[PDB]
RNA sequence: UUAAUUUAUUAAUGCAAACAGUAACCUGCAUUAAAAAUUUCGGUUGGGGCGACCUCGGAGCAGAACCCAACCUCCGAGCAGUACAUGCUAAGACUUCACCAGUCAAAGCGAACCUCAAUUGAUCCA
């Protein structure tokens, strides 16, 4: 993904109202890519004890290629949602 | 062969002046009056400004 | 090769019989076509100009140069034993009076 | 407070002045007698 | 100078003449002297004096500076303390 | 200070009008004694020959401010005298 | 519907807020001093009010 | 100006000056567009009011 | 094209991004090439070319208030030196035939007790 910033100025165009652009709006001067950026690391919660990587029930934060493509489409583990936490809580607790 | 020269009031501070002087020789210190002072003060050379 | 320089535009500017006021310049040279006379000043340029309101009036005045100005006293020793040299001066000849004397009150 | 700020320096610098001028024609004195000693030799 | 604009139908100011200068209600157009930030060593003081003060346009040069605005520029003013409110307005004219 | 039924104020208009303050300096109570004495020394070119101090004055076109300046002066010798 | 004015913006409240031009938000305690300071600037009496 | 408006009958002295009962006379006509701030009272006629 | 500005196209590289593991194919940003693409080709001139010149100053033509040309005749300049109140301001003038640029300058306030012929360059931008 890029990020553009427009070179130009739109000239300001009303609440309901369009604002018309001209040929030289078109040229634009790219700020930033999303990639070129610091790698961010994704929460999950693991179903299974995983390696030295992960304990079960526990939620670790992994390297998002290694959730997309492994744990994820093998069951091994769940996005952090709300939703589930609650149920790995109360299955702690009850462990 | 000549430097232009800034010159800095030590006294009366924020009037500076430009100056002539020849590249070869000492730094230059000069009374001269400031109007900010309202009187004669002593200014030393900082920064040359050009050359020529 | 060489220059075309444009003219200078020197010469009088206000001739003799003429009101000039002060501030007026009277003539612009280079070298002393004229000298600066009674109430005549003179520029950085020899320019002549007038010091105070009144006419202006030329005269061929006998001239004495400055003892501390060499290159005028070396001519005048050189001068044979009745000579004298002789120059052109502008005088402005003043016409109203600097001073009058008004009644402010009775006291 | 700025006001103050630049007043003060200003004032000390006055204060400082009287002596710095001195000592600024002293080293005048001393170069024009060095020349003089140059001229001589 | 755009004398018919392309949607209001109205005539535009050139707007380097209202960077540059100032229209006095009567009608004056007073100028910065030109060279009066530059190379300011090499002149002598009277110089640099000469160029640091303010003039008036010529009647043509006035002339020519009134056609190139539009009237906007030309209204009364009513400013609190500009400082040259003082020269709007002509004071003991004869011909 | 400076009560003004003691003072007589009279208008000249002529664009720069006129306001003549003046008053009997000896007299004047509300002024002290050796304050009055020193104001006859110095300010004596003020003062008439029937001994009235007048000290006129005009540089505004509006009369107010004349007078306004005209007060300030009797302060300001007031002053003078005093110290 | 009729709307709430607004305050001065920046640069005129330390102007309303005086008394020696009469401000509207200036504390009315001292406009009688102001009023009396004036009358010994510009001759005349205050009339009181 | 002011006084020749009392003197006129618009402008109503026994009521307020306000900016309104101004413009009503048509004394000061002003014009938000052009960025107006309202009546600046001035000095003109300070004696003879 | 060995004139300028560009490389969006193709070129490989290089660094990201994607990837896998263990003690390639695609996108984004850089790189130098190849290929191209916009582009312009100043004036004076006894036709044009070639040669020379193109700004500023002094002298002659132009003999006596200014002004006055030529690829007319002759000199030169594109700096120095001294200061560091080459501080502030300001009446009144001159002006290179416009404008822009230049010049002179009484008084006043501050202080003491400029030389030089030419010696330079606008605006916007930095
Ligand atoms: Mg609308
Ligand atoms: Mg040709
Ligand atoms: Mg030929
Ligand atoms: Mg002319
Ligand atoms: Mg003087």
């Amino acid at each position: 993904t890029v990020i553009v910033e427009r070179w130009w100025k739109v000239p300001l165009a009303g609440e309901g109202r369009k604002p018309r652009l001209h040929r030289r709006h078109r040229v634009y001067k790219l700020v930033e890519d999303t990639k070129h950026r610091p790698k961010e690391n994704l929460e999950l919660i693991l179903t299974q004890s995983v390696e030295n990587v992960g304990v079960r029930g526990d939620l670790v934060s992994v390297k998002k290629s290694l959730g997309r493509n492994r744990l994820l489409p093998q069951g091994l583990a769940v996005y952090a949602s709300p939703e589930n936490k609650k149920l790995f809580e109360e299955e702690k607790l009850l462990r | 062969k000549n430097i232009l020269v800034r010159m800095v009031s030590e006294a009366g501070t924020g009037f500076c002046f430009n100056t002539k002087r020849n590249r070869l020789r000492e730094k230059l210190t000069l009374l001269h009056y400031d109007p900010v002072v309202k009187q004669r003060v002593l200014f030393v050379e900082k920064k040359k400004i050009r050359s020529l | 090769l060489g220059g075309k320089s444009s003219g200078r535009r020197q010469g009088i500017k206000k001739m003799e019989g003429h009101y000039v006021h002060a501030g007026n310049i009277i003539a612009t040279q280079r070298h002393f076509r004229w000298h600066p006379g009674a109430h005549v000043g003179v520029g950085k340029n020899k320019c002549l100009y007038a010091l105070e309101e009144g006419i202006v009036r030329y005269t061929k005045e006998v001239y004495v140069p400055h003892p501390r100005n060499t290159e005028a006293v070396d001519l005048i020793t050189r001068l044979p034993k009745g000579a004298v040299l002789y120059k052109t001066f502008v005088h402005v000849v003043p016409a109203k009076p600097e001073g009058t004397f008004k009644l402010v009150a009775m006291l | 407070q700025k006001r103050r700020e630049r007043e003060q320096h200003i004032a000390e610098c006055m204060a400082k002045m009287p002596q710095m001028i001195v000592n600024w024609q002293q080293q005048q004195r001393e170069n024009w007698e060095k020349a003089q000693a140059d001229k001589e030799r | 100078l755009t004398y018919f604009s392309a949607r209001k139908g109205k005539r535009k100011t050139v707007k380097a003449v209202i960077d540059r200068f100032l229209r006095l209600h009567c009608g004056l157009w007073v100028r910065r002297k030109a060279g009066y930030k530059k190379k300011l060593w090499k002149k002598t003081p009277a110089r640099k004096k000469r160029l640091r003060e303010f003039v008036f346009c010529n009647k043509t040069q006035s002339k020519l500076l009134d056609k190139m605005t539009t009237s906007f520029w030309k209204r009364r003013n009513w400013y609190v303390d500009d400082p040259y409110q003082k020269y709007h307005d002509r004071t003991n004219l004869k011909v | 200070d400076i009560p003004l039924d003691r003072l007589t104020i009279s208008y000249c208009r002529s664009v720069n009008s006129k306001a003549e303050v003046r008053f009997h300096l000896a007299t004047a109570e509300w002024i002290a004694e050796p304050v009055r004495q020193k104001i006859a020394i110095t300010h004596k070119n003020k003062i008439n020959r029937l001994g009235e101090l007048i000290l006129t004055s005009e540089s505004s076109r509006y009369q107010f401010r004349n007078l306004a300046d005209c007060l300030q002066k009797i302060r300001d010798m007031i002053t003078e005298a005093s110290q | 519907p009729i709307p709430k004015r607004m305050l001065p913006p920046e640069e005129l409240v330390p102007y309303y807020t005086d008394a020696k031009n009469r401000g509207y938000l200036a504390d009315p305690a001292k406009f009688p001093e102001a009023r009396l300071e004036l009358a010994r600037k510009y001759g005349y009496i205050l009339p009181d009010i | 100006r002011l006084q020749y408006l009392i003197d006129l009958g618009r402008v109503d002295p026994s009521q307020p000056i306000d900016l309104t009962q101004l413009v009503n006379g048509r004394g000061v006509t002003i014009q938000p567009l052009k960025r107006d701030y309202g009546v600046q009272l001035v000095e003109e006629g300070a004696d003879t009011f």
